[PDB]
RNA sequence: AUUGACGGAAGGGCACCACC
RNA sequence: ACGAGACUCUGGCAUGCUAACUAGUUACGCGACCCCCGAGCGGUCGGCGUCCCCCAACUUCUUAGAGGGACAAGUGGCGUUCAGCCACCCGAGAUUGAGCAAUAACAGGUCUGUGAUGCCCUUAGAUGUCCGGGGCUGCACGCGCGCUACACUGACUGGCUCAGCGUGUGCCUACCCUACGCCGGCAGGCGCGGGUAACCCGUUGAACCCCAUUCGUGAUGGGGAUCGGGGAUUGCAAUUAUUCCCCAUGAACGAGGAAUUCCCAGUAAGUGCGGGUCAUAAGCUUGCGUUGAUUAAGUCCCUGCCCUUUGUACACAC
């Protein structure tokens, strides 16, 4: 697996701002402008819950509202709960999502 | 409480009649419903000459 | 004697723009072949020495009325725009052409920087654009 | 000496059909540079008649939506149309577009009474209907194809003046008579 | 001595023009440079809004709308000799606007 | 006035350009090539716009081919291109006759392996660009 | 199927028998001879350019010969 | 017997939200 | 007597009046450029100045006040010599366009405009209110208002030349219109100045149109739906794509059945520009100018209204 040519390893070490390069305009944008604490908090939940899990299987799922947090190339792995309006969809997330958001993997009708 | 931003959208502006958020006249600085408007008019200068 | 107003301009500018592709003086953006000269566009230049032309006509249109910048230059060079499905809306010319070809004519000796603001003629721009008009003029008559 | 269009003579005009003798206006007081001005000639009842047959011929090419208010095309495209006669007749145009509307004009047509009993024509109205139909059957003629309308029109009143029947406007003048005779 | 201009403001012609003779005609008894009524261009404020309070009709409109009238007066005297041609009783629908020479 | 090696039909990228056409709208019927790559990559190479396809020989068939296909050596802009930042190889290029459908196949099986909302759209066959679908669109359902 | 170019009889024919048409036109030379109208206005430049007929009119939309 | 409304009654007039 | 008309606003006229550096014109002076023999009360100038008060006057154009002006007034014809109608002269104009708009009604619409409101319901696990997310946009289909088209009376590329309404920095309220200079291919970015406005944007260099080039009757360089990739802007947040830009893909559509709408003079139609909505934004509406017609000066056939006569076992109107 590539993601414009970078390797996945060399994704999870370099910063926000050399990982703007590598992302879409919009991705950028929402870089460039800060993150705020619900960001925030969600990354320090979702490390906290992948650092936590026993070798050879998932990371418990953690919930959040969240459908309009991109996905960096720290949350690969992990599992999400999306909420859609009623309920939470277990999402993967897989290293091909990283451009897309949260909320386009957590369908909102049928 | 009062969190969301209320700086710009339908929710920010308001008449200043009635506190309604429709069908609201914002021009030369009125901030007024279009039925107070309607009923106001003459009383602010409105004519209605043609 | 002759003036640029008392000659056809449709042929004065092409007497003009033969005149500066004539003098190897002005300077050419590299980009002249891979651009279009406005958003509204479809394709680019059919005409391959497009730059001589434009400005030939923007030093035209800066004899008469002078005192222009970028601004009222995208705006005289602005057309109709297409939307597909949607209903046609002027929209502006492009800003580096027009900046690019009234830096060239600055280059030139031609055109100068106004004192409010914009740019004018160098009397040397009024000289040369009124020999053009008269060696067009003289043409004209034969 | 009002020449049409700088070039084309008015006074050796013969209109010989005597019924539309005031209808077709084109010379001596009729004579202008232009098939162009502000006409105001819908004014009143009848004052269309004291209209130039050439702004007339201009006027009723405006036509299908696309070329509404677009006169200034319609005039050039007459201007070239009228050069484009003089080369293949060898004759004033304006002899030729009065003899297309004397020909091309019916002067019997047949109204809905009830069944469509035969009824006679107005001079105005033939005059009328003959520009309406040169017009229209140059307009068809130049759809979809390579010819261009100045070609068109040219052929197409060409063929009206001589009276041919591969015209348009002649099949429909025959065809309306055909049908008020029948149907008398 | 300064150059006063006097800007006068209204929503009807009749008392405006009655406010400006009046200035006018102080201030040429008092042997003054007057550079009579400059007329600026009224401003129409139009507001057109629908007639009905629901959304039921047949789509009728109502054309409301508000002219601004100006005048403008030029005085060449000293500031004590305007404030007597001035406040000689004003009209309710005028606001006048004295600027001198000065912002 | 027709040279007796006239190529009446072009067989360029396993394709066949229309001969009698002119050269700049002839290879547009190459897929991932329309009139403005066309006419820039007819810039960069010393091809006259003014000619029928048919009347070139091979050797500026295969320089029209080397600076399609290599569009970025010629300096050729990489805004021109079509795939620029490419997701998975990371390099600027245009896709051409049969790469632009191959790679179109690969980025749907990208965006429908993955789950994704776009994907489910393209999948179910239904509008993807935030369109009313209760109206329109009828045609290509039964 | 109009020629994009002309062979040896269309370009014969075009040389031996348009300068005896009362009208010459780019849409009469070409439906006459079957060549598209950018050949015939390639033509008729070309001929009135050697001399052989002469212009009555030129425009953007119609250029007409003789 | 009167006023209104109606008649798949009988006469007049009007309207490019009717026609020609 | 009310309604109609009169009335008010608006359009058209005034070389007559009142005036104007927040509008100009014309002279004069200075300056640049062109011809020239030596040339000139020569030509172009939205170049500058006459606002230090004469070292220039004036109001034609612009603005907006007061008046004037049109009344079927004049001349023929018809008409009961009546009201009026038709034509014509002189005229800016011989029917400019709207606003307001009666007596009675309708179970017409609005309790979702209101600190207009009766009654009923609910009122702390609230139908109050706030926050987070979703939805109004979902898609086999059937209608309505529209936008773009089907091309050559055209598309593309370049060149040349013209508008009129009107908006613009905000109590709470954050969010204005933008000239000029420099980056970028474009959307855009960074500096810096003007404007609370006849002062600045702005002489609003609009589009159609006009002039030259390419194409050539082909689903074509017509049409631009659909879709892939990328770049910016707004926002606290753009995925179910806000919007804008670039490359690419290139569908139906070859003038539309039965039916049906709207319209008679600067009108229809074509074509753009403002306002409202608006942090972001018009395929909508509301106004504005621009190019500018075909047909008609009639009728009760169709669709509806109004009056009169006539029949009624109808009066909550069969
Ligand atoms: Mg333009
Ligand atoms: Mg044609
Ligand atoms: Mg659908
Ligand atoms: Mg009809
Ligand atoms: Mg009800
Ligand atoms: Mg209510
Ligand atoms: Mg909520
Ligand atoms: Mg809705
Ligand atoms: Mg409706
Ligand atoms: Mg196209
Ligand atoms: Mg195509
Ligand atoms: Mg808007
Ligand atoms: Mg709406
Ligand atoms: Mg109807």
């Amino acid at each position: 697996f590539t993601y414009r040519g970078v390797d996945l390893d060399q994704l999870l070490d370099m910063s926000y701002e050399q990982l703007m390069q590598l992302y879409s305009a919009r991705q950028r944008r929402r870089l460039n402008r800060g993150l705020r604490r619900k960001q925030h908090s969600l990354l320090k939940r979702l490390r906290k819950a992948k650092k936590e899990a026993p070798p050879m299987e998932k990371p418990e799922v953690v919930k959040t509202h969240l459908r309009d947090m991109i996905i960096l190339p720290e949350m690969v792995g992990s599992m999400v709960g999306v909420y859609n309006g009623k309920t939470f969809n277990q999402v993967e997330i897989k290293p091909e999502m990283i451009g897309h958001y949260l909320g386009e993997f957590s369908i909102t009708y049928k | 409480y009062w969190s969301h931003p209320r700086k710009f959208g339908q929710g920010s502006r308001s008449c200043r009649v009635c506190s309604n958020r429709h069908g609201l006249i914002r021009k030369y600085g009125l901030n007024m419903c279009r039925q107070c408007f309607r009923q106001y008019a003459k009383d602010i200068g409105f004519i209605k000459l043609d | 004697g002759v003036t640029v107003k008392d000659v056809n301009q449709q042929e004065f500018v092409r007497a003009l723009a033969a005149f500066l592709k004539k003098s190897g003086k002005l300077k050419v953006p590299e980009w002249v072949d891979t651009v279009k000269l406005a958003k509204h566009k479809e394709l680019a230049p059919y005409d391959e020495n497009w730059f001589y032309t434009r400005a030939a006509s923007t030093a035209r249109h800066l004899y008469l009325r002078g005192g222009a910048g970028v601004g009222s230059m995208t705006k005289i060079y602005g057309g109709r725009q297409r939307n597909g499905v949607m209903p046609s809306h002027f929209s502006r010319g492009s800003k580096s052409v027009a900046r690019r070809v009234l830096q060239a004519l600055e280059g030139l000796k031609m055109v100068e920087k106004d004192q409010d603001g914009g740019r004018k003629l160098t009397p040397q721009g009024q000289r040369d654009l009124d020999r053009i008009a008269g060696q067009v003029a003289a043409a004209n008559k034969k | 000496d009002i020449k049409l269009f700088g070039k084309w003579s008015t006074d050796d005009v013969q209109i010989n059909d005597i019924s539309l003798q005031d209808y077709i206006a084109v010379k001596e007081k009729y004579a202008k540079y232009l098939p162009h001005s502000a006409g105001r000639y819908a004014a009143k009842r009848f004052r269309k008649a004291q209209c130039p047959i050439v702004e007339r011929l201009t006027n009723s090419m405006m036509m299908h939506g696309r070329n509404n208010g677009k006169k200034l095309m319609t005039v050039r495209i007459v201007k070239h149309a009228f050069e484009i006669i003089h080369l293949l007749t060898g004759e004033n145009p304006l002899q030729v577009l009065v003899n297309a509307i004397i020909n091309s004009g019916p002067r019997e047509d047949s109204t809905r009474i009830g069944r469509r009993q035969a009824v006679d024509v107005s001079p105005l109205r033939r005059v009328n209907q003959a520009i309406w139909l040169l017009c229209t059957g140059a307009r068809e003629a130049a759809f979809r194809n390579i010819k261009t309308i100045a070609e068109c029109l040219a052929d197409e009143l060409i063929n009206a003046a001589k009276g041919s029947s591969n015209s348009y406007a002649i099949k429909k003048k025959d065809e309306l008579e055909r049908v008020a005779k029948s149907n008398r | 001595i300064h150059r006063i201009r006097i800007t006068l403001t209204s929503r009807n012609v009749k008392s405006l023009e009655k406010v400006c003779a009046d200035l006018i005609r102080g201030a040429k008894e008092k042997n003054l440079k007057v550079k009579g009524p400059v007329r600026m261009p009224t401003k129409t404020l139009r507001i057109t809004t629908r007639k009905t309070p629901c959304g039921e009709g047949s789509k009728t409109w109502d054309r409301f709308q508000m002219r601004i009238h100006k005048r403008l007066i030029d005085l060449h005297s000293p500031s004590e000799i305007v404030k007597q041609i001035t406040s000689i009783s004003i009209e309710p629908g005028v606001e006048v606007e004295v600027t001198i020479a000065d912002a | 006035v027709i040279p007796e090696k006239f190529q009446h039909i072009l067989r360029v990228l396993n394709t066949n350009i229309d001969g009698r056409r002119k050269i700049a709208f002839a290879i547009t019927a190459i897929k991932g090539v329309g009139r403005r790559y066309a006419h820039v990559v007819l810039r960069k190479a010393d091809i006259d716009l003014t000619k029928r396809a048919g009347e070139l020989t091979e050797d500026e068939v295969e320089r029209v081919i080397t600076i399609m296909q290599n569009p970025r050596q010629y300096k050729i802009p990489d805004w021109f291109l079509n795939r620029q930042k490419d997701v998975k190889d990371g390099k600027y290029s245009q896709v051409l006759a049969n790469g632009l459908d191959n790679k179109l196949r690969e980025d749907l099986e990208r965006l429908k392996k993955i789950r994704a909302h776009r994907g489910l759209r393209h999948f179910w066959g239904l509008r993807v660009r935030g369109q009313h679908t209760k109206t329109t669109g009828r045609r290509g359902r039964t | 199927n109009n020629l994009v170019l002309f062979d040896k009889a269309t370009y014969d024919k075009l040389c031996k028998e348009v300068p005896n048409y009362k009208l010459i036109t780019p849409a009469v030379v070409s439906e006459r001879l079957k060549i598209r109208g950018s050949l015939a206005r390639a033509a008729l430049q070309e001929l009135l350019s050697k001399g052989l007929i002469k212009l009555v009119s030129k425009h953007r939309a119609q250029v007409i010969y003789t």
